[PDB]
Order: C-alpha cells, then sequence, then structure tokens
C-alpha cells in the first residue's frame, strides 16, 4: 500500500519559498483530498484562515477534524511530496513548530489550528498565490490550558473595551500569558488590542460560553424542577427561581440553542484529531506518534 | 535488533583471575575544602523566625 | 507508455492473502493449506539465507495487509528501587508526569507498587504490596508532592498508563524497562511465549458480573482512579462497551460514593468537585478473558487475573463526578 | 599591579594568574561568554583553587 500525495505546483517556487519550506520538511498539515495527486489550492488551512474573511477557530476545528492529515517528506522545486496519516501504522513527525512547546515521550498531540498569529505559522507563497498555515501540533495539557486561557483572556480583553473599572492589565497579563506545564515555563503571543465588534479569532466562541453560562443557569432550575434536593443544596441564589413568568415557546428556544452552544463547545474542548506519541527523542526532535 | 545470549559458568573453586591497581594516572578530583551545604540536603527545615 | 512493463509490476501488486480455501479433506496438509496457515514471524538468526527466508527485508510487513501491525514500545529508563524484578512479565506499569524538565529517568508504578502510595501517604493485597516493595518511602519521593497533588485533584492527568511490560533487562543501579504502549503484547524473546497481563485480584471488578443481550467479540480494559475520601485507589474495570456508555456505568457504579464524599466533607473549594476517573488501556476477546490464577513470591502469594491475547490501547483521562 | 598588603604569601608562592582569581577560562563550556563572565569576574562565586 502507497501513502504517497504528490501536490505539484503550477508556477515554479522561488528560492527562499524552497528555503522556508525545507526547514519545515517535519511539520504536518490538512489535505483537500485523499487522492494520488493534488494542487496547491486544497492545501492545509488555507481557504479558511485567509486574510479577506473573518477568520474562526469553530469552522476551522470542524475543517481539520473532517479532512485527513500528512506530514511531509520533501520539498523540491516544484512539487510537495508528502504522506498522509492513516490509523494503520505510526509515523515520525518532528517538532518544528515556531511556538516551540518542548514534547515529551508518551505525550498526547493535539492538533488545534493556529492561534499563535497567522504569520507565525504560514509559508507566504509569492509564485503561486496561497498562504499553507500548517496547523500548531502541541500536547493536549498545553493545548486544554492555552484555549482556557485564550478564552479568558479574550473575554478579559472585551470586558476592558466595554468597561475601564473591571478588569487590569497588569492583572490579566501575569495570570495569562504564562503556561506552565511539567517545570517548562512558556509565554505566549496574545493580542493585547483585539478590537471590536468581533472581527477577529477566538471572539464567538467566548460568545459562545458567554450565552451558554448565560442560559444555563435557566436550564438548571428547569431540570431540577422536572427531576433534587442535593441538587438544590448546592446552589443557593440560583434557587431563586421565576419559571413562571417566562413563555415556554421562548424558553424553549433558549433551552434548545443552550444545548446546542453546550454540544458544540464541548465536543471543540475535545481537541480533534489527537495524535500519541511514545517515545519523544530531543535529541533528534523526533516523535513517533500514530493517528489515535 | 541483533540479541544474543551467552552463558558462561566458573568451573574453578577459588578465584581464578586478578585485577590489581597498577599505576595511578591523575588524582581526578581536587582534594578540596567544600563541604556540602545542609539546606540543600535536608532543604525543608528551618528556624521558628 | 508499455503495457508489458505494467502487468508485471501490477502483477506483484494484485494477488491478495487467500482469504478462503476450499478443503477436500482435513487430514492431506497440502502445500495450499500450507499457505494459508503460514504466517511470517519477527524473529531470526543472523546469516544470509535466513533472514532471506524469513524475509526480514520486506519493507512494511515480513514475509517470505492481514491486520496484525507490529507493535510500538516504549522504553523506559528507572532505578532498580522502584521496580521489583520478580514481578510478572505481563503487568501495566502508570508512568507518573515528573516535574523536573529534562528528567532522563522517570517513575513508573506498578498497581502492586501503586497501593503503598496510597496507603503510606496516611487483605492479600497489603501483604504482597509492602512484600514486594519493603520501603514506602523510595516511592513516595519519585512523584515529589503526593499530597499537594491528591489535594487539589490533579492526580490523574498526572498520570499517564503506558500498558504492559514485555521485558525487563535486570541492571544493577538504572533498570530498563520496556513497555508495549500500543499494539499486540506478544513477547521480545527467542522463544517467543504467550505474555499475560497480571493484574491483581482485589484490585479488579467484572462489570459485567456487577450487572449480572449482544455478546460482542472484543471487550476492553478499563483503570479507574478514584479520590475517595481514605486516600486514592486504583480500581481496574472490564466491561464491553464504549467509552461513553461506560463513563455513565461508572457513574451508577459510584453514585454511592459521591453521596458519601458530600456527607464526609463539603466541597468549599473549587477542586474539591471533580471525583475520579477512567482510561482505557486497550482491547481483549471477551470470551476467553480473564481467567484466574496466582502469583508467586516468597512470602505469600496473591490471587491474580490474567488476560491474554490483548491489544494495547491507551486511551484518555475521562472525569466521572 | 596594586594589590592589598594582606594577600597571602601561599597564593604567590606558586603557579598562579597575577589577578585576584585564577581564569578558568578552557574548563567552562564551549562558545558561552556569561559563564566565561562567571568564571572570570563573577564574585559572588569563589574560585575553585581556594
Amino acid at each position: 500500500m502507497d501513502l504517497k500525495v504528490v501536490v505539484s505546483l503550477s508556477s515554479r517556487l522561488y528560492t527562499d519559498e524552497i528555503a522556508k519550506m525545507q526547514q519545515r520538511i517535519g511539520c504536518i498539515l490538512p489535505l483537500a483530498s485523499t487522492h494520488g495527486t493534488q494542487n496547491v489550492q486544497g492545501l492545509g488551512l488555507g481557504q479558511v484562515y485567509s486574510l479577506e474573511t473573518v477568520p474562526d477557530y469553530v469552522s476551522m476545528y470542524n475543517y481539520l477534524s473532517d479532512c485527513t492529515l500528512a506530514v511531509l517528506d520533501e520539498v523540491s522545486v516544484d512539487s510537495l511530496i508528502l504522506t498522509k496519516i492513516v490509523p494503520g501504522q505510526t509515523y515520525a513527525i518532528k517538532n518544528k513548530y515556531q511556538p516551540f512547546f518542548q514534547w515529551h515521550g508518551t505525550g498526547s498531540l493535539s492538533v488545534m489550528p493556529p492561534v499563535f498569529g497567522r504569520e507565525h505559522a504560514t509559508v507566504k507563497l509569492e509564485s503561486n498565490d496561497v498562504d499553507i498555515v500548517f496547523p500548531m501540533v502541541l500536547p493536549t495539557p498545553i493545548a486544554e490550558e492555552v484555549l482556557q486561557k485564550i478564552l479568558l483572556f479574550n473575554v478579559y480583553s472585551r470586558v476592558v473595551m466595554q468597561a475601564p473599572g473591571n478588569a487590569d492589565m497588569l492583572d490579566v497579563h501575569m495570570h495569562l500569558g504564562s503556561v506552565s506545564y511539567l517545570g517548562h515555563h512558556y509565554e505566549l503571543a496574545l493580542p493585547e488590542v483585539p478590537g471590536p465588534l468581533g472581527l477577529a479569532l477566538l471572539d464567538n466562541l467566548s460568545l459562545y460560553f458567554c450565552i451558554m453560562v448565560t442560559l444555563l443557569p435557566r436550564a438548571s432550575m428547569r431540570l431540577v424542577r422536572g427531576l433534587n434536593l442535593f441538587q438544590e443544596m448546592v446552589p443557593d441564589e440560583i434557587a431563586r427561581i421565576d419559571l413562571d413568568d417566562l413563555s415556554v415557546a421562548d424558553d424553549l428556544s433558549r433551552m434548545r440553542v443552550m444545548m446546542t452552544y453546550l454540544q458544540s463547545l464541548a465536543s471543540l474542548f475535545n481537541l480533534g484529531p489527537r495524535l500519541a506519541t511514545a517515545a519523544y527523542s530531543q535529541e533528534t526532535l523526533t516523535a513517533t506518534c500514530w493517528l489515535r | 535488533e541483533v540479541h544474543h545470549e551467552m552463558a558462561s559458568i566458573d568451573t574453578g573453586l577459588s578465584y581464578s583471575s586478578t585485577m590489581t591497581p597498577a599505576r595511578v594516572a591523575a588524582i581526578t578530583t581536587d582534594m578540596g575544602i567544600h563541604t556540602q551545604d545542609f539546606f540543600s540536603v535536608f532543604p525543608a527545615e528551618a528556624f521558628g523566625n | 507508455v508499455d503495457r508489458r512493463r505494467l502487468q508485471r509490476r501490477i502483477a506483484g501488486l494484485l494477488p491478495p492473502p487467500a482469504r478462503r480455501l476450499n478443503i477436500s479433506r482435513g487430514s492431506e496438509f497440502t502445500r495450499d493449506v500450507r499457505g494459508l496457515v503460514e504466517e511470517h514471524a519477527q524473529a531470526s538468526s543472523l546469516s544470509a539465507a535466513a533472514v532471506w527466508r524469513a524475509g526480514l527485508l520486506a519493507p512494511g510487513e515480513v514475509a517470505v495487509w492481514s491486520g496484525w501491525r507490529p507493535p510500538v514500545f516504549g522504553d523506559f529508563l528507572i532505578h532498580a528501587s522502584s521496580f521489583n524484578n520478580a514481578e510478572a512479565t505481563g503487568t501495566p506499569l502508570f508512568q507518573f508526569k515528573q516535574s523536573d524538565p529534562f528528567s532522563g529517568v522517570d517513575a513508573v508504578f506498578t498497581p502492586l507498587s501503586l497501593f503503598i502510595l496510597m496507603n503510606h501517604g496516611r487483605g492479600g493485597l497489603t501483604r504482597m504490596a509492602n512484600l514486594l516493595y519493603d520501603s514506602p518511602a523510595t516511592l513516595a519521593d519519585l512523584v515529589p508532592d503526593f499530597g499537594r497533588l491528591v489535594a487539589d485533584r490533579r492526580f490523574h492527568n498526572f498520570i499517564t498508563p503506558v500498558g504492559p511490560l514485555v521485558e525487563n533487562i535486570k541492571s544493577t543501579y538504572l533498570n530498563k524497562i520496556t513497555t508495549v504502549v500500543h499494539g499486540p503484547v506478544v513477547s521480545k524473546a527467542i522463544p517467543r511465549s504467550t505474555v499475560k497481563v497480571t493484574v491483581p485480584q482485589e484490585a479488579f471488578v467484572d462489570l459485567d458480573a456487577w450487572l449480572s443481550q449482544p455478546c460482542p467479540a472484543d471487550a476492553r480494559l478499563y483503570v479507574a482512579l478514584t479520590y475517595e475520601e481514605a486516600g486514592p485507589r486504583f480500581t481496574f474495570f472490564q466491561s464491553s462497551r464504549g467509552h461513553c456508555q461506560i463513563m455513565n456505568i461508572l457513574r451508577i457504579y459510584y453514585s454511592p460514593s459521591i453521596m458519601h464524599r458530600y456527607a464526609v466533607v463539603q466541597p468549599l473549594h473549587i477542586e474539591e468537585l471533580t471525583f475520579g476517573a477512567v482510561a482505557c488501556l486497550g482491547t481483549f476477546s471477551a470470551t476467553d478473558g480473564w481467567r484466574r490464577s496466582a502469583f508467586n513470591y516468597r512470602g505469600s502469594s496473591l490471587p491474580v487475573v490474567e488476560i491474554d491475547s490483548f491489544y494495547s490501547n491507551v486511551s484518555d483521562w475521562e472525569v466521572i463526578l | 599591579i596594586v594589590t592589598p598588603v594582606t594577600a597571602d604569601v601561599a597564593y604567590f608562592q606558586k603557579s598562579n594568574s597575577p589577578r585576584g582569581r585564577a581564569a578558568c577560562v578552557v574548563s567552562c563550556e564551549n562558545y558561552n561568554q556569561e559563564v566565561a563572565e562567571g568564571l572570570i569576574y563573577d564574585h559572588s562565586r569563589p574560585d575553585a583553587a581556594y
């Protein structure tokens, strides 16, 4: 059985494009289709993480859990010979990513779409108008930590853009710029100015979290009224319940969209395509992972 | 991997091999004055203030 | 483009392993049934015709498709003090994630060795637990802060199962275990023998027997670190369900202990709300599984459940509440 | 090279460097300058001779 996917290039690359791709000969990236010859317009995370549209993590996450993944094998002048991963056998990937998180053997490698700036994980090709975005491969505890912290960074930037007397920049930066795992302390590249009215990455996810935990105290009391005293014992102020003034149609709509946003956010908090490493050798930066 | 196994068993009664230190090459330590501090060997102990 | 070149190449590409053979009589043992039943082994003596006949130089899979993948190993360098070399060849290990950044020597834990972490931070299991590992402080220091990790209930995301051991080469100071982290647990030895996962009996419950319709083909082995009020316990669970069903079954199983933990201590702090975690270790055949036997050390012998023909597949930690 | 009057004679009887410390500058790790100035100028640490 073969695994080669030979994407060819229309106009052949310049020398610096080869030089910037050649340093990333070990990274993985999604593919469009699992066919034995492609072209560069379908490649990894370009058509959703582009400049003209608003970028969103939800659609990128659905695309990443949608299609196949592929480490690349060699970069010639006019081709990118690359092998797709299948869950049958295991592969040799490398931690050649620009926010360098030191891996560990028997680590669960999450593949999330890049939130550390578009310019860090990109190869802006000038030969063909294409911006190959490699996804950021990081181990799952760091992944869930950076997801919680940039959700909190986005809601804390929006709450200081809506009002100055709530949150402080000496408060939300020493607490949220620090990702600590296994003694390794990491610093984060965060947007100090995200810009209002959405228009940026991880905005709607914070909005999804806000509307979900907004409608959730309306749902908890409906469930404990439908289902009890141990479940009324733990909250105290939410036990002031007013379920009899709201219409059943509007309450039904709110309950349904609460369940839907809760589900989508919960499935997103599982990090999608999750590789599982065996023996990470940082002498040669090479981990051995398979599709799990 | 290339796996190999060998079985050796002493056929004499007493010690049938010997190993003597012949010539010093270098005193690779310096016989200095450096005590190990007990604040690193017993680190959790402190005083009342 | 020439047809005669492609035809001979695809004639190497095409013909599959024989998926059926219509036997005329089951005592002839002809060449065809030999070609069906012969399986290529992963070991050979070092010669020319020996590797040319056992076929070690074939790429991808050994031949002179069938779902037989070679397992991926995990080789771990530990002290000789945390791992009793007379422990069984098939026991599931638990590597602790050490806070030291460039460690190089880690901390693994047999569930026999994992008992005294629970019981010296404060039946048949306690006797062999103190017998196989005589000093509880030589493991209570490998985890640096067991009391704080059990205090903030972050002890399951620090422990990753690496599956069962396969070979434990005895060295004097720094010991090299090799476990199978994912795949079919077969022995790496020249007389190739079957290796069974030897889990202690008291640390095991059969959950199919705890309920006491459809008979599936393969059942999964689950472990369950849970934060009791008496310290943690590493209970094993055997079941033939998925993860997403067996977590509900575990919620049913520990629903008394949830009310008991709320009755013994009010979770005034945030971290005292979480309760336990489950993670699968892999699959095995549900019919001939989990026969019992005993394990002989010098001063005692506790009962031990043996699960044979294991397929190791470690899964991640899932909170139960 | 002006030194104080209470330098011990045993330093001046052995093959030393004329300054206060020796320079163990070959002994530190290669291609590094901060640890070299640690092994040259840093007087929070003592020279490993004395």
